[PDB]
RNA sequence: UCUAGUGGGCCAUUUUUGGUAAGCAGAACUGGCGAUGCGGGAUGAACCGAACGUGAGGUUAAGGUGCCGGAAUGUACGCUCA
RNA sequence: UCCGCAUGAUUUAUAUGUAUAAAAAUAGAGGUAGGACUUGUUCCUACUCUCCUGUAUCGUAGAAGAUGGGCGAUGGUUGAUGAAACGGAAGUGUUUUAUUGACUUGUCCAUGAAAUUCCAUUGAAAUCUUGUGCGGAAUCGAAUCCAUUGCAUACGACUUUAA
């Protein structure tokens, strides 16, 4: 048992100066610092893992899943679409980018 | 691209605004930042210009009640804290959390002198300012605007420097013995085949 | 009829439904089998360079 | 990027003169449309000809005959200032006259706030003799034993290490 | 009202060129995640893989081609393995949906050492016996298969060659 | 110690010729220089000093020499081997090999590093008793 | 009845009905000369519009794909004998307990679903 | 054919007259606000872009890419110490 | 209220290796015992180790990591204690020795990981509290109101006294 995912941070939603779009989240992936390098992570599964107070099915760990869609900017930031939109309180929180849709 | 738990930054040789921008972005990204030796920060422009800038800031206080007016902190760490707060949306819960994730101190106190200290190249004065361009030190600026701990910080820093020199020499001797033993290993050729 | 519009530039079946000649169309026809002369001209080169 | 074109034009033949004269100009324009526009702009100032009453009989892009040889280019220009008009001379060391013209435009914009519209390129020539060179700064680059230190630069950047936020050690020089 | 007939014909799946039989691959999900296994054959779009059950404990099982990272490790001779036996029917659960109930407390009888039928461990031993000599021939290959892949600090999957 | 001059051997850092070795044959200005290489895939070109890093090798090359003469001087001298037999080239080659290593090679490196660590620790302890 | 999608589930509350108790929740179109809701300034409440209309096929359908036909007696249930797969029976609130039991038993015999059953 | 409301206007570009001038008064053309939401100019009835049914995906205009703030502490050549 | 108990819950857990403590300048002596000689603004010793900045170094194989061996030094990691020493800028940490456990993958074997037979999860030990049988004795307090004084005072508050 060890780590099989890439580190990521939830920066913000897709937004203009004054209008936000919570349907898409901006994700900064560790080690990805180019829009060309973001192509590898395009389509990869990305999950937000958090702990609650009430156990469900004998577990307090709840995961919200999503997929990386397209790169954002020139610095390797990517756009992610989740099944449920990430809460804005999770800005700056950690995310796990898996390798499940692998192509290598 | 740094996802560390806590990052400790040596503020010496760093430009105030550029370091504040980098720290503020890291705080919003969710990284705890500790800044040490804030009295060694650098601001572009000559000392008289920076002194006038601080005096102009100091003149701004509430007319009917200075007690509730603007609070002008003189310490170099608080000057850096004010800069970071300006670059942060401090009037929101998210901005308040980011600001509270920042710890700026003068010198390197006992909590942090035994930890790795990194630098931000984007804010380093030597590679961001033309040689010959005048610059000031926030420690000198603070001491001339009412900071009363310039000498004690210098004395404590000197004591930390001699302690760190002794620690470095001891680690230097240990790394020597490890390196000398490493040069006599029987797997150097096979490691060099893979490039190690 | 025609519930959805197919792009002939992408759907080859529609590109066959329209333009039946597309099957026999031949591109990249080579015509440089000759000596390939250099029709530059002394006057043209002098004017081209000039000052 | 700019390109150099030769543009040959003439007035549309009329009953008075069935054989009008042909006029050629070497112009630096981003594309052929701008080159033809510049040709008519300069021709209207000299001859009683317009785009409507004239035509373009030829246009050919000109490439540098020796793009791998370092050369000195002398450029004579006439530019409009905020007060009046002045004629100036410039010297640039480059491998292409297009690059010399681009350097001239950048220098004029930086040193005189002169836009493209206010600059007329009177003449561009290649300096052959060493004593022909007028600027001492340009002539000092013709010393065979030329040796100067590397100019100051913002260190060596990397696509990933340059974007790295933190560095373990302070860089040296 | 019967619906129309869709013009969606079923055509064979073409997998990647790096998923050839005998390739060492890393499992990315499931119980055996991070395990290095050997590809025996490709059924339709899944790889019938088995890391040598005596060296890592991974049995003969399918794995989705997307959930697999292909490694550039030297190929393992697999031509002697009877891959014709492994079909979709072989890796198919007994027909349950219907006349059975989702009764709990059945994990005891569903656990191994009694739920594994005959000839399954037999083919596992047979495949292992045919694969070990080539595996042991290559140095460090047996230890590589026994080890588990993991990401360390500074590892960047988009820049590393697997 | 390192200066821009005719015949100075330089290493390209930016552009499609990253990591290649060339020599300055002429100086255009203080921002650009004309460089050439004996390799058949490195054409003679003009590059800016920001895209290259100077080395410690200086050749006896005439100013504005053509490609054939530059190659002849390069081959007559030991410039290729002089650069190769240096810490810079060896470190760069080691980085190239490390970047080219695959998962199996990395596992082999890990095993060899384990053996080296065990031998080093034993050697250090044995030397401590002398 | 299949793949029912709601364009909007909010009830289009009236402007300032939260501020004042005398202002009812029922929607009224603002007709003020300086009204910001009518001008549709950013950040204000939305107004009901014809564009919010749901699909004609799935309109008036319950999440189960049926339509709640009100029944007050047994004969109203018999009206749904042929339309078993499209109409469900909603027993009227003023129907007594005896007649409600009779309606439920008749709907069960006819195979008609009942929304307010039990 | 019948009838409603209107019969206080205002702003901007350009051409002007009266005025020392005016966020002044009066004329002409066009576009607007009035009755126009939306993106930008930190803000704004008129300025720039663009005229709006309810949504998904993509790309733009004007405008921006150090942080607040989404986006290069990008590239090339120069000038500037206040 | 301390020790023993042996349990549950909490989270360090914004965790997934969340390992890395010289100083100083930036046309420098970068410093890497840096080499080098006598502590000296001498070194001509080293002259390319600086300039892939860390893409580095340390560590990383074992049913979330089991059960038994042959050899290789005679070491290494992690706990329970010991004499302790050094740490005060926020020292709450860093080191030596001795008693004494567990592991060691440095190399080579043997058995066991399945059916959770294609993904939709968290693996356990420990550290701080309380929800309870209590053996062991319990060494143990104060503040305020009601009173009092005026160095105080609109009322509160403040300075005294008190059993």
């Amino acid at each position: 048992g060890h780590r099989l995912y890439v580190k990521a941070k939830h920066l913000s939603f897709q937004r203009s100066k004054h209008v936000i779009h919570p349907g898409t989240s901006l994700v900064k992936i560790e080690g990805c610092d180019s829009k060309e390098e973001a192509q590898f992570y395009l389509g990869k599964r990305i999950c937000f893992v958090y702990k609650s107070n009430k156990p469900v099915r004998g577990s307090k760990i709840r995961v919200i899943w999503g997929t990386v869609s397209r790169p954002h900017g020139n610095s390797g930031v990517v756009r992610a679409r989740f099944t449920h939109n990430l809460p804005p309180k999770t800005f700056g929180a950690s995310l796990r980018v898996m390798l499940y849709p692998s192509n290598v | 691209s740094e996802f560390q738990k806590v990052v400790v930054i040596d503020a010496k040789g760093h430009l105030l605004g550029r370091l504040a921008s980098v720290v503020a972005k890291q705080l919003l990204g969710g990284q705890k930042v500790v800044v040490v030796r804030c009295e060694e920060l650098n601001i572009s422009g000559h000392f008289f210009r920076n002194k006038l800038k601080y005096l102009a800031y100091l003149r701004k206080a509430c007319r009917y009640n200075p007690s509730r007016g603007a609070f002008h902190f003189r310490a170099p760490s608080r000057i850096f804290q004010k800069a970071v707060r300006g670059m942060l949306p401090h009037k929101t819960a998210r901005g308040q959390a980011a600001l509270e994730h920042l710890q700026a101190v003068e010198g390197i106190p006992p909590p942090f002198d035994k930890q790795k200290r990194v630098v931000v190249p984007a804010a380093l004065r030597v590679l961001r300012l033309k040689p010959g361009r005048k610059y000031c030190t926030v420690g000198r600026l603070s001491s001339e605007v009412g900071w009363k701990y310039s000498d004690i910080v210098s004395k404590l820093e000197e004591r930390r420097k001699v302690k760190s020199a002794a620690f470095y020499q001891a680690k230097l001797a240990k790394q020597k013995k490890i390196a000398s033993a490493k040069a006599a290993s029987s797997v150097n050729g096979k490691l060099a085949e893979f490039g190690y | 009829a025609h519930v959805q519009k197919k792009n002939p530039l992408k759907n080859k079946a529609v590109l066959a439904r329209l333009n039946p000649y597309a099957k026999a169309y031949k591109a990249n026809v080579k015509l440089n089998t000759g000596k390939t002369p250099k029709a530059a001209g002394e006057k043209f080169l002098t004017v081209l360079h000039e000052n | 990027a700019l390109k150099e074109y030769q543009v040959v034009g003439r007035k549309v033949p009329t009953e008075h003169e069935p054989v009008p004269k042909l006029f050629r100009m070497r112009l630096f324009a981003p594309n052929e449309s701008v080159a033809k526009s510049r040709y008519w702009y300069f021709l209207k100032m000299i001859n009683k000809v317009k785009k409507a009453t004239g035509e373009i009989v030829a246009i050919n892009e000109i490439s540098e005959p020796k793009p791998l040889k370092a050369k000195v280019f002398g450029i004579w220009i006439r530019y409009d200032s905020r007060s009046g008009t002045h004629n100036m001379y410039k010297e640039f060391r480059d491998t292409t006259r297009v690059g010399a013209v681009e350097a001239m435009y950048a220098d004029m914009a930086a040193r005189h706030r002169a836009r493209f519209r206010s600059i007329r390129i009177l003449k561009v020539v290649e300096v052959e003799k060493k004593e022909d060179v007028r600027r001492n700064y340009v002539k000092q680059l013709l010393n065979p034993h030329l040796k100067f230190p590397l100019p100051h630069r913002r260190t060596g950047v990397v696509g990933l290490a340059g974007k790295k936020v933190f560095a373990p050690h302070r860089p040296s020089t | 009202n019967v619906p129309k007939k869709a013009r969606k014909a079923v055509r064979p799946t073409k997998l990647r060129a790096s998923l050839a039989p005998g390739t060492v691959c890393i499992l990315l999900a499931g119980r055996f995640r991070g395990k290095r296994v050997v590809v025996l054959s490709q059924l339709e779009d899944t790889l019938v893989v088995t890391g040598p059950y005596k060296v890592n404990g991974v049995p003969i099982r399918r794995v989705n081609h997307r959930y697999v990272i292909a490694t550039s490790a030297p190929k393992i001779d697999v031509s002697g393995v009877s891959v014709e036996k492994f079909t979709k029917a072989y890796f198919a659960k007994q027909k349950r949906s219907g006349p059975v109930k989702k009764d709990e407390a059945f994990f005891a009888e569903n656990a191994p050492k009694n739920a594994l039928p005959a000839e399954r461990i037999a083919d596992q031993k047979a495949v292992d016996a045919k694969l070990l000599p080539a595996i042991k021939a290559i140095p460090n290959m047996k230890e590589y298969l026994a080890a588990s892949f993991a990401l360390s600090n500074g590892d960047r999957p988009h820049l590393m060659k697997f | 110690k390192r200066y821009v001059e005719v015949g100075r051997v330089v290493l390209v850092t930016k552009g499609e010729y990253t990591g290649k070795l060339a020599v300055i044959v002429d100086i255009v200005d203080h921002k650009r220089a004309l460089i050439d290489s004996p390799c058949s895939e490195f054409p003679r070109q003009v590059i800016r000093y920001g895209s290259v890093v100077l080395t410690h090798i200086v050749m006896k090359l005439p100013r504005g020499a053509r490609s054939g003469i530059v190659a002849k001087k390069w081959k007559a001298q030991d410039v290729c081997n002089k650069w190769a037999s240096s810490a810079w080239a060896k470190k760069l080659e080691a980085k190239k090999v490390r970047s080219q290593l695959n998962d199996f090679d990395r596992f082999a490196v890990m095993r060899l590093k384990k053996q080296r660590r065990e031998q080093v620790n034993v050697a250090v302890a044995k030397a401590l008793k002398a | 009845a299949v793949n029912i999608i709601k364009k909007r589930t909010k009830p289009f509350k009236r402007h300032q009905s939260d501020r004042f108790k005398r202002v009812g929740e029922s929607w009224r179109k603002p007709r003020g000369i300086d009204s910001c809701v009518r001008r549709r300034f950013r950040g204000t409440i939305s107004m009901p519009k014809i564009g919010y209309g749901n699909n004609k096929k799935t309109r008036y359908c319950m999440p189960n794909g049926l339509k709640a036909f009100l029944v007050r007696n047994v004969s109203d249930v018999e009206l749904l004998l042929m339309h078993n797969k499209t109409y469900a029976a909603e027993i009227a609130g003023n129907v007594s307990a005896r007649k409600r039991v009779e309606i439920v038993e008749k709907a069960r015999a006819l195979g008609v679903k009942v929304t307010n059953a039990g």
